[PDB]
């Protein structure tokens, strides 16, 4: 959150 | 010869791991929270380790005193394995680091270091 | 009397699917599956649903804000959480909320509530009893024991007895139906 | 905000501590062996820390689970204090690091951080 | 029968002077001050006299070489050492000397042998009994317990019970005058 | 050894  | 041991804490970046490698460290131990795993949520750490674990052995232990690691237990753990992290199984922290240092005195082949770290050499590890 | 349960996710709320995907249950669902029938006048709030290894400092700010907004409305608060960073979260919250007017109790479980022989019902029941004690502060309830949140460490990776109070007496310990001081 | 936790092991150099500071880390925790102390024998670590502890807080905990640190107990410990190291007393590792992070959110004055770290804020520390 | 004691220094060998200077005793002097009378046919060799916090990898190479030169001449070897890095030294030596033909026992004490109520005599007596057991390997003897050297960690900074065997059974434990298996 |  954020993951990529 | 030179190993660096870093404790995983919330918000830890991959930038120190890259600095370590540039300094010439030949191995890294990451002391994780429990059974094991590397943060990827709002963290560049998993991405960094995935990149570096091809260059040098990156070993995972746990901050907990008992039961050791198992990267197969949880999803975050399984991700760490895929990223190329070497689990320390049930080894003590002292055995993990001295074992790595000892191996590094013989080889620098990461895949070779990997199989040695997972092999019970003298009673330190349940393999 | 009046208790809020806040969900953060963790093993306690885990369900496993046909393939390698896990998913997280809401805190009310966890409590219902755990078989807690004694929790009426309990509100439920889901804040996060993450494995605690993924916990980041931003999450502590969110939790602290939510806690601050609710301390005056409830008599006790319980936060369910993954075990990996439970003691980090409980420690940071202790520093952020220096004078909580109520018990704030962190808990979780090593075995999902949806699994056989889960530790979830014991820990939730322990947390609920302490949440009604009138003892102000930030605590961690696990394996029948209540520990000061800022004196707790995870000590085992593969056991129900996952935590200890370090250099400090256990606050209380469940015996029968009673929490017994130390 | 950013803290780095490094475990002391035999042969650890000061080079990673300098790299940390250059990267912008605002605090360092060194997990020592026992009651505390920094190696100076065939090691540049004490010299490095003596230099850096004026710039950022450098806190000492212990790898041992119980009893915490006491830098007054042994000669190597007393040297660490003179070098400007902040002891963690009997605090848990989790409390030590979260406390430091919390303080760093308020100040960057090392002497100020020093007095805060030694003060029992919420029950984490015997001061 | 035939035992070598190798000194590395540490708290066990510490004497304190009028001012803040400490100094280290030789291993034979330690054993004599500890009151060990049962150790005849014991040789003594002083290798280092350092606080174990100062231990460096070079020291392990020196120790390993000295051990290698003496394993065939003695029936058991005891190494006295500071507690801070005892488990590191005992672990690295285990990797360097993979098949020792004799017991090699690491020990030390939290209270100097020259002080009142020292743990030194217990640990030396434990080490000596194990050194005569005929059980090959690298071990650590402390607070009446013998642990595999590569499974030992320092667990307390301010107690006589400073070490534990981690995820592995204790090798033996002194009861009365007997080392009892586990 | 060497100390400075
Ligand atoms: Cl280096
Ligand atoms: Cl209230
Ligand atoms: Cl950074
Ligand atoms: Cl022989």
């Amino acid at each position: 959150l954020v993951v990529n | 010869m030179a190993v660096l041991v870093i404790k995983l804490i919330p918000g830890l970046s991959g930038d120190i791991f890259r600095a370590a490698v540039e300094l010439g460290y030949r191995g890294i131990v990451i002391e994780g929270y429990g059974a094991g795993g590397i943060p990827y949520r709002g963290s560049d750490l998993l991405q960094t380790i995935e990149e570096l674990s091809k260059e040098i052995p990156i070993v995972m232990t746990t901050q907990a005193m008992y039961d050791g690691v198992d990267l197969t237990r949880y999803k975050v753990g399984r991700l760490a394995l895929r990223a190329g992290v070497i689990p320390a199984g049930d080894m003590t922290k002292e055995a993990t680091v001295t074992k790595l240092m000892w191996i590094l005195g013989h080889t620098n082949n990461v895949e070779e270091i990997k199989v040695l770290m997972r092999k019970n050499l003298v009673g330190e590890l349940r393999d | 009397m009046k208790i809020l349960l806040i969900g953060m996710g963790g093993t306690i709320a885990s369900v496993k699917g046909e393939n390698g995907y896990e998913a997280s249950l809401s805190v009310k669902e966890v409590l219902d599956i755990a078989g807690i029938k004694d929790c009426e006048d309990c509100d439920f709030l889901d804040l996060k649903n993450v494995d605690s290894t993924l916990i980041q400092p931003e999450d502590w700010v969110d939790l602290a804000e939510t806690l601050y907004k609710n301390v005056k409305k409830y008599d006790g608060i319980i936060v369910t959480h993954g075990t990996d960073t439970l003691a980090y979260t409980s420690s940071m919250i202790s520093f952020m909320l220096r004078n909580p007017p109520i018990p704030i109790v962190f808990t979780g479980s090593m075995i999902p509530a949806t699994e056989e022989n889960s530790d979830a019902p014991l820990n939730l029941q322990t947390a609920i009893k302490f949440a009604t004690s009138g003892i102000r502060g930030v605590y961690v309830a696990f394996n029948g024991k209540v520990m000061l949140g800022v004196r707790t460490s995870k000590v085992r990776t593969m056991s129900r007895d996952a935590f200890e109070s370090i250099n400090y007496p256990i606050i209380a310990e469940l015996r029968g139906e009673d929490l017994v001081v130390n």
